[PDB]
């Protein structure tokens, strides 16, 4: 019923600025607070701060009171917030979340938007693949994270074991996606969609 | 025992006129949508837009409201903050007591940052005496004026 | 402005067992409190609400109880299918803030790595890259070791491993390590099993 939208993953510059978007669908979008919390890779939950997308009211965390700016069109029913002066600890990921009339708990919550901060470009994966019996898929050499890997369209979920991705010497990602008994390769972030 | 009851509401109204300069006929941004209970229950729009010098003006009119009590009458203060707030005070301390409640209380995130419009005031018990709740016009101002309707009617349970 | 200890960081337990996470604050929140449950690559997912409240979903093993200063959330009955990590939050008052955050493991029986390996894939050769793949299937101490030994030489500085998370079907891990014959040490096989 309730659904929260998030932009897809960005590359984003050092010292430059990005801008995340929330389109809530399934309630009255004007009047519950928009909440947003911030997720560094590996670490724990930071609150940033809410939006009320009728009045337009935001409250803050002080941290972030120079980082991030709060908006909200009740028009599209999709709710911003905006980063400036990248630096490296905001390669996060970014999650929305629906409140109460007050900010309360987060109840229903969006899918996250992965952003990565640097001056590195683009790169798709190359996917190599590999040979109960052990078959896989190679996702080689791709920048930013992240890839997503299905097996059949999503028929195969059982035996699959995709692994946390590594980052090669040369600054690209790698990782391996195998199941024991052809794989979907999905790069958003270089709009690749390989199914070896 | 309504008496008491009646004092406060005009002190309410008088010290909220005058410190939070309210009137019967201004805006209210939070209106009372419905009241919930041998009582007999009122709404009286006394509205402005400035929370603290409201929530200043109730706190002033129920300290003149108990230090006017007679010794008596205050004596049986006490039983009704246990009753009515699951506190424990003394008629020495009910006055410091009942501010510290309230300003907990009415600058808690579920008051203060509500931005809901139309607000309902729920009250279980009630003992023909006459309740009148002055609706502030903020969730603040209301959120003390309910704390005292809270002792008010555990009051007329004597 | 509320802190918020929660302990443990970390908890290991077998299932059926019971386990218990504390949130403790510096002042009274009066209960307006949330826990959260995050499992791997995933949005947190509201458990209980108003400290002692469970969510729409939320299976009947999981409870909340707390008062003032103090508050925790119990898992009796100790589920696979609940590892993951923990967080509390309160609502009292803005700002808002979370828990350091809770890591849920299993103990389970002693499982031995299913070994496989995979040559470089032909169109990896052709792009002047050769890398070989060593996959651990399904063991469980987390503990392992992948030596690499091509012309039975030991090679060093040129691999790469990665391992999931505990898988909530079996509690086991799994492990994948890059070259660009292996030799498996673990404490649920005799003589390190190696495949080439």
């Amino acid at each position: 019923q309730i659904q929260l939208q998030q932009s897809g993953a960005e590359l984003a510059r050092p010292g430059a600025s990005v801008k995340l978007s929330c389109k809530a669908s399934g309630y009255t979008f004007i009047t519950y607070w928009i909440q947003w919390v911030k997720q560094r890779p590996g670490q724990g939950l930071e609150w940033i701060g809410a939006i009320y997308p009728g009045d337009g009211d935001t409250r803050y965390t002080q941290k972030f009171k120079a980082k991030a700016t709060l908006t909200a069109d009740k028009s599209s029913s999709t709710a911003y917030m905006q980063l400036s002066t990248l630096t490296s600890e905001d390669s996060a990921v970014y999650f929305c979340a629906k409140g109460d009339t007050y900010p309360a708990a987060m109840d229903y919550w969006g899918q996250g938007t992965s952003v990565t901060v640097s001056s590195a470009s683009t790169k798709g994966p190359s996917v190599f693949p590999l040979a109960t019996a052990a078959l896989g898929c190679l996702v080689k050499d791709y920048f930013p994270e992240p890839v997503t890997v299905s097996w059949n369209s999503g028929a195969l979920t059982s035996g699959v074991h995709t692994f946390p991705a590594v980052l090669q010497s040369s600054g690209l990602y790698s990782l391996s996606s195998v199941v024991t008994v052809i794989c979907n390769v999905n790069h958003k972030p270089s709009n690749t969609k390989v199914d070896k | 025992i309504q008496t008491t009851v009646n004092t406060l509401s005009e002190r309410i109204s008088s010290k909220l006129e005058q410190e939070a300069n309210a009137s019967a006929q201004t805006k209210c941004d939070i209106e009372i949508g419905n009241f919930y209970i041998g009582c007999n229950i009122t709404v009286k729009n006394m509205c402005s837009a400035d929370a603290d010098a409201q929530l200043d003006a109730v706190l002033s009119a129920a300290t003149e409201t108990y230090s006017g009590l007679t010794p008596e009458q205050k004596a049986y203060v006490p039983a009704m903050f246990t009753a009515a707030l699951n506190i424990q005070t003394s008629v020495n301390t009910v006055v410091r007591d009942f501010e510290n409640y309230v300003k907990q209380t009415c600058n808690s995130s579920a008051v203060v940052d509500n931005k809901l419009k139309i607000q309902n005031v729920i009250i279980d018990e009630c003992y023909p005496t006459n309740l009148e709740f002055i609706n502030t016009g903020s969730s603040k101002g209301n959120c003390a004026i309910k704390a005292l309707m809270q002792l008010t009617t555990k009051a007329t349970t004597q | 402005d509320i802190q918020m200890t929660q302990s443990p960081a970390s908890l290991s337990a077998s299932v059926g067992e019971t386990v218990t996470i504390t949130c403790r604050t510096s002042g009274n929140i009066h209960n307006y409190l949330a826990w959260y449950q995050q499992k791997q690559g995933r949005s947190p997912q509201l458990l209980v609400n108003n400290a002692k409240t469970l969510a729409d979903g939320v299976p009947s093993r999981f409870s909340g109880s707390g008062s003032g200063t103090q508050y925790s959330l119990k898992i009796n009955s100790l589920q696979p299918e609940d590892i993951g990590s923990y967080y509390c939050q309160h609502f009292w008052i803005t700002p808002y803030t979370f828990g350091g955050g809770t890591k849920l493991e299993i103990k389970r029986t002693v499982a031995a790595p299913s070994v496989f390996i995979f040559p470089p894939s032909d169109e990896q050769l052709k792009s002047g890259t050769a890398s070989v793949v060593c996959l651990l299937n399904n063991f469980y101490p987390r503990e392992a070791k992948v030596q690499w030994k091509v012309d039975n030489a030991l090679q060093s500085g040129n691999s790469q491993e990665s391992v999931t998370e505990q898988d909530s079907k079996d509690s086991t891990y799994s492990l994948s390590s890059t070259l660009t014959a292996c030799e498996v040490t673990h404490q649920g096989l005799s003589s390190p099993v190696t495949k080439s």
